C-alpha cells in the first residue's frame, strides 16, 4: 500500500556547519594514551551539512549515497525509524531496509517494490514497500533508539560490508566532540548508490512531530585521533583542514 | 665459530641470541552459538515430492557438517566438486540444501552427467556441481502398507529440465499430433505418476530420502562457516596463539585494561599487537612477547683459561654460580664483595675478571 | 618464520655487519663516558669542615641526604631529562659518573690544578 | 618473503647508518668535553671562549 | 613501478647519507672557524701554527 501526500509546503533545503562532528572508530583496536593517523572515509571538520526539518514541513527526499553517509538527528520522541538504502529503489535490483518499530529492530535485504513516499505511521500502520520478492537476507537486533536526543549514525558500504556506527548524546548542532562507536556490521555484498530516510506520522489528516536531521557526506581523508588511557576517542585533527591541523 | 679463530682473546663476545620455545598452541574462537537449520532440512516429519523439490536457503548461521558425516543410516555421502574432509575448512557465501524423496534404483541419477526420468524430468545437477549429496533409506517412515500416494515424480516432459529448474506444472503432455485439450484421453497423459510406497519393496524400490547441498561463494562477505574448534586456554607461558585468526607467539597474563565492548584487540605505542579480550570469556589479556636474549660470553684468553662465563642480556635468572645484573643473567661467574679494576665490561658497574672467573 | 630465515640465510653476513656495526657504537659511548669522566685515578674527598674562604660549593658539591649522593643542580639536571631490538645499560651507572665528578671537584678545590699534572 | 626481506634489511642497514653518523657526531662532542675536561676544570685555560 | 621506486629511492637515501656525512664534516670545519674567531681574533693564541 502506497499514499501520496500532497499537504507539503515548498521550501529548500537548509544549510549548517558540522563542527567536529562525524568522527567515528576506524577499527575494533584499542589503544592507550596514543596518537594514531587513520586514511579513511572521514568527514571533513567545519564541512557543509545539509539540513532538514519536520514540523507543514515534511522533508523525505532521496539523496546519492557517494562513499558514505553522516546522519544527524536532533529527536525527540522517536520520530525517525529508518533508513532505505539500494541503487533503483524497485524490484529490478535489490535493496536494503533498516526499520525499528515498536518492538524490535529489523534488517532485511529484498528487492522491495518501494513507496514514492513510504513512512510509518498506538502504531499500527506501516506503508513501506508493497512487495518483497527475493529476500536474500535478515537480520533482527537490539533497540537503536525542548529537543533532548542527538543520534549520530555513520553508514559506510567499503568491500561489500555495511557499517552503521553510532552515538547517543543527551541534549542547530551543539559543538563538541563525540565519537561515534561501531555499531553494525553487516554483510550484504550489494551495491549501494542511493538512500532516503523513513519517517512517522502522527494522526488525530496527519501532523509531524518537532525533529531535524541532518544529512553529510564522506570524503577520503587522514584524521589524526587521541586515544586517552581508556581507549575513549576524545580528540581529532583533521589534517587536510587548515594549516595548524596540517602541522598537528 | 663467530670470530673464525681457534684462539680467543680476553674480552666479552656477543654470540648468540637465546629464543623461549613455544610449550604449548593455543586456539580459541567465539563461543558455537546460532547454529545453521540442518534439523529442519533433515529431521523433518514430512518431505516434499521430487518434481516439487523443497529448496531451503542456509544464510548468516554456524553450520556444522560433522554431525551429516557422523551419523550412520545416512548411507550415501557422494560428494563432487570439493572434499568432505575439507568442508569444515572451506567457507562459502549461500548453502542451498535441496530436499526430496525418490527410489532406491533413482539415487545414482542425483549427480553430475548422469540421464534418466528424475534427471531429465525432476531434478537436474550441472556438470560443474560444487556440493554433495546425502541419502538415506526411510522405509518405517514413508511406506504404510495400504500404500503412500503422497510422493510424485514428472514422467513426461516435452524437453529436459535446466540445472537446478522447479517444475510444478500439472499442464496435459502432448504426445500426439492432435491437441489434448486438458483431456487425458488417447495420446495425452497427465505427466505426473505416483510413488506407490510400501514396506515390503526391495532395496531398489525403497523410498530414499535425498538432501542435496550445493555451496556458492559470491562476491557478498561469506557468512555460512564450519563450526571453529577452541583449544583450552593456556596462560603464563610462552604459547602459540590463534585469536579470530590472529595469530602469533606470546605469554598470555591477566590485563588490567578497560576495552570498550565493540573493542578485541590491543595496539601499544609501536602498533603491535600487547593486548586481546578473549572470543569466549570476555576477559582481557596482554601478550608479553616470550623472552630475546642476547646471549654474550665472557673469556679471558685461550692461551690462560678454557671457562667460559655466559650473559643473557635483559633477560630475568628465574626464565633461563647464576647472578642477577642489570645487563642481564650472568651464569659461571661468582659474585665477590670485593672492587677491583674493570678487566671485562659486562656493564651497570659490573666488570668480569679471571683470578675461576669473578663478578665484581 | 623458520622459512623466512632460511631465505635470509642465502643473504650472507648482512646481520653480521649490522650486529658488528652496532658493537662498536656500543663500546665507543662506554669509551666516550670513560675519556669524559674518568680523568683522575684517585677519588678526592672534601674536607668535613667545607669552609673555604666564604665560598659556597653546597650546590655543586654531593648531598649527603640524597640516596643518589647528587649535588642539588645535579639532581635538577637528572629531573629536567625525561621485536629484536635491545638497549644495553651503560657501563658506567649514573652514581659512578657522579662520584667521579664529586672527585673532580673536590680535586679542584682542594688543590686547585695541581692534581691535574701530579700528586694533589 | 623476498620483497619483505628485502625492505626490512633496507630498513635496518639505513638505521645502523644513522646510528653511525649520530655516533660520529657524539663521539666529536665527547672529544670536546674531555678537552674542556683537561683544559677548564683540571687547570686554567687561556683560550678566548 | 616498483622496480623503478625501489631504484629512486635507494638514490634518494644514498644522496641523504652523503649529505649527512658532509654535513657532518663541514660542522667540523665551522667549529673550528669558530674556535679561530675567539681564539685568533678576539684574543692572542699562544697556540703554535
Ligand atoms: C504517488 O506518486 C508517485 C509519483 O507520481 C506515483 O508513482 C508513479 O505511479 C505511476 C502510476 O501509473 C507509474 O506509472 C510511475 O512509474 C510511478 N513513478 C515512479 C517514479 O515510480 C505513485 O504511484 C503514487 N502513489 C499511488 C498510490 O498512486
Ligand atoms: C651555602 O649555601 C647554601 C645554599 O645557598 C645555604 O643554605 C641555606 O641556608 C639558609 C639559612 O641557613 C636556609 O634558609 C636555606 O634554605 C638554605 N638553602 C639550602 C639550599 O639549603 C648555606 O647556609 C650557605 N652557607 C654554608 C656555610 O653552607
Ligand atoms: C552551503 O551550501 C549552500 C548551497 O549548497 C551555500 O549557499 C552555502 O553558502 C554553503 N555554506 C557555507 C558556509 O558556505
Ligand atoms: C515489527 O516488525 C516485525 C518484522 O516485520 C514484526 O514481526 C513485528 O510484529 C512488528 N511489530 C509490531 C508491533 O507490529
Ligand atoms: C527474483 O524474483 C523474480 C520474481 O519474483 C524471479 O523470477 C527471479 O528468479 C528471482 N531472482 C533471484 C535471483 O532470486
Ligand atoms: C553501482 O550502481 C551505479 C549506478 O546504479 C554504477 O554507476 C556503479 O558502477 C555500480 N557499482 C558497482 C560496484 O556495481
Ligand atoms: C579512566 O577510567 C578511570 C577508571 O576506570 C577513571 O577514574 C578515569 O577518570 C577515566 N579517565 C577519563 C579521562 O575518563
Ligand atoms: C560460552 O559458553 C560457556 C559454556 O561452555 C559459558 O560458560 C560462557 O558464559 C559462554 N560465553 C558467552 C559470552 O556466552
Ligand atoms: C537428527 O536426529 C539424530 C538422532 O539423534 C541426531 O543424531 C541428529 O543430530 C539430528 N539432526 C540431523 C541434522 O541429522
Amino acid at each position: 500500500q502506497c499514499v501520496n501526500l500532497t499537504t507539503r509546503t515548498q521550501l529548500p533545503p537548509a544549510y549548517t556547519n558540522s563542527f567536529t562532528r562525524g568522527v567515528y572508530y576506524p577499527d575494533k583496536v584499542f589503544r592507550s594514551s596514543v596518537l594514531h593517523s587513520t586514511q579513511d572515509l572521514f568527514l571533513p571538520f567545519f564541512s557543509n551539512v545539509t539540513w532538514f526539518h519536520v514540523i507543514k514541513r515534511f522533508d523525505n527526499p532521496v539523496l546519492p549515497f557517494n562513499d558514505g553517509v553522516y546522519f544527524a538527528s536532533i529527536e525527540k520522541s522517536n520520530i525517525i525509524r529508518g533508513w532505505i538504502f539500494g541503487t533503483t529503489l524497485d524490484s529490478k535490483t535489490q535493496s536494503l531496509l533498516i526499520v525499528n518499530n515498536a518492538t524490535n529492530v529489523v534488517i532485511k535485504v529484498c528487492e522491495f517494490q518501494f513507496c514514492n513516499d513510504p513512512f510509518l505511521d498506538m502504531e499500527s500502520e506501516f506503508r513501506v514497500y508493497s512487495s518483497a520478492n527475493n529476500c536474500t537476507f535478515e537480520y533482527v537486533s537490539q533497540p537503536f533508539l525542548n529537543f533532548k536526543n542527538l543520534r549520530e549514525f555513520v553508514f559506510k558500504n567499503i568491500d561489500g560490508y555495511f557499517k552503521i556506527y553510532s552515538k547517543h548524546t543527551p541534549i542547530d548542532l551543539p559543538q563538541g566532540f563525540s565519537a561515534l562507536e561501531p555499531l553494525v556490521d553487516l554483510p550484504i555484498g550489494i551495491n549501494i548508490t542511493r538512500f532516503q530516510t523513513l519517517l512517522a506520522l502522527h494522526r488525530s489528516g496527519w501532523t509531524a512531530g518537532a525533529a531535524a536531521y541532518y544529512v553529510g557526506y564522506l570524503q577520503p581523508r587522514t584524521f589524526l585521533l587521541k586515544y586517552n588511557e581508556n581507549g575513549t576517542i576524545t580528540d581529532a585533527v583533521d589534517c587536510a583542514l587548515d594549516p595548524l591541523s596540517e602541522t598537528k | 665459530c663467530t670470530l673464525k679463530s681457534f684462539t680467543v682473546e680476553k674480552g666479552i663476545y656477543q654470540t648468540s641470541n637465546f629464543r623461549v620455545q613455544p610449550t604449548e598452541s593455543i586456539v580459541r574462537f567465539p563461543n558455537i552459538t546460532n547454529l545453521c537449520p540442518f534439523d529442519e532440512v533433515f529431521n523433518a516429519t514430512r518431505f516434499a515430492s521430487v518434481y516439487a523439490w523443497n529448496r531451503k536457503r542456509i544464510s548468516n548461521c554456524v553450520a556444522d557438517y560433522s554431525v551429516l558425516y557422523n551419523l550412520a543410516p545416512f548411507f550415501t555421502f557422494k560428494c563432487y566438486g570439493v572434499s568432505p574432509t575439507k568442508l569444515n575448512d572451506l567457507c562459502f557465501t549461500n548453502v542451498y540444501a535441496d530436499s526430496f524423496v525418490i527410489r532406491g534404483d533413482e539415487v545414482r541419477q542425483i549427480a553430475p552427467g548422469q540421464t534418466g526420468n528424475i534427471a531429465d524430468y525432476n531434478y537436474k545437477l550441472p556438470d560443474d556441481f560444487t556440493g554433495c549429496v546425502i541419502a538415506w533409506n526411510s522405509n518405517k517412515l514413508d511406506s504404510k502398507v495400504s500404500g503412500n500416494y503422497n510422493y510424485l515424480y514428472r514422467l513426461f516432459r516435452k524437453s529436459n529440465l535446466k540445472p537446478f529448474e522447479r517444475d510444478i506444472s500439472t499442464e496435459i503432455y502432448q504426445a500426439g499430433n492432435k491437441p489434448c485439450n486438458g483431456v487425458a484421453g488417447f495420446n495425452c497423459y497427465f505427466p505426473l505418476r505416483s510413488y506407490s510406497f510400501r514396506p515390503t519393496y526391495g532395496v531398489g524400490h525403497q523410498p530414499y530420502r535425498v538432501v542435496v547441498l550445493s555451496f556458492e561463494l559470491l562476491h557478498a562477505p561469506a557468512t555460512v562457516c564450519g563450526p571453529k574448534k577452541s583449544t583450552n586456554l593456556v596462560k603464563n607461558k610462552c604459547v602459540n596463539f590463534n585469536f579470530n585468526g590472529l595469530k602469533g607467539t606470546g605469554v598470555l597474563t591477566e590485563s588490567n585494561k578497560k576495552f570498550l565492548p565493540f573493542q578485541q584487540f590491543g595496539r601499544d605505542i609501536a602498533d603491535t599487537t600487547d593486548a586481546v579480550r578473549d572470543p569466549q570469556t570476555l576477559e582481557i589479556l596482554d601478550i608479553t612477547p616470550c623472552s630475546f636474549g642476547g646471549v654474550s660470553v665472557i673469556t679471558p684468553g685461550t692461551n690462560t683459561s678454557n671457562q667460559v662465563a655466559v650473559l643473557y642480556q635483559g633477560v630475568n635468572c628465574t626464565e633461563v654460580n647464576v647472578f642477577q645484573t642489570r645487563a642481564g643473567c650472568l651464569i659461571g661467574a661468582e659474585y665477590v664483595n670485593n672492587s677491583y679494576e674493570c678487566d671485562i665490561p659486562i656493564g651497570a658497574g659490573i666488570c668480569a675478571s679471571y683470578q675461576s672467573i669473578i663478578a665484581y | 618464520s623458520t622459512e623466512c630465515s632460511n631465505l635470509l640465510l642465502q643473504y650472507g653476513s648482512f646481520c653480521t655487519q649490522l650486529k658488528r656495526a652496532l658493537t662498536g657504537i656500543a663500546v665507543e659511548q662506554d669509551k666516550n663516558t670513560q675519556e669524559v669522566f674518568a680523568q683522575v685515578k684517585q677519588i678526592y674527598k672534601t674536607p668535613p669542615i667545607k669552609y673555604f674562604g666564604g665560598f659556597n660549593f653546597s650546590q655543586i658539591l654531593p648531598d649527603p641526604s640524597k640516596p643518589s649522593k647528587r649535588s642539588p643542580i645535579e639532581d635538577l639536571l637528572f629531573n629536567k631529562v625525561t621485536k629484536g631490538l635491545t638497549v644495553l645499560p651503560p657501563l658506567l651507572t649514573d652514581e659512578m659518573i657522579a662520584q667521579y665528578t664529586s672527585a673532580l671537584l673536590a680535586g679542584t678545590i682542594t688543590s686547585g690544578w695541581t692534581f691535574g699534572a701530579g700528586p694533589a | 618473503i623476498d620483497r619483505l626481506i628485502t625492505g626490512r634489511l633496507q630498513s635496518l642497514q639505513t638505521y645502523v647508518t644513522q646510528q653511525l653518523i649520530r655516533a660520529a657526531e657524539i663521539r666529536a662532542s665527547a672529544n670536546l668535553a674531555a678537552t674542556k675536561m683537561s683544559e677548564c676544570v683540571l687547570g686554567q685555560s687561556k683560550r678566548v671562549d
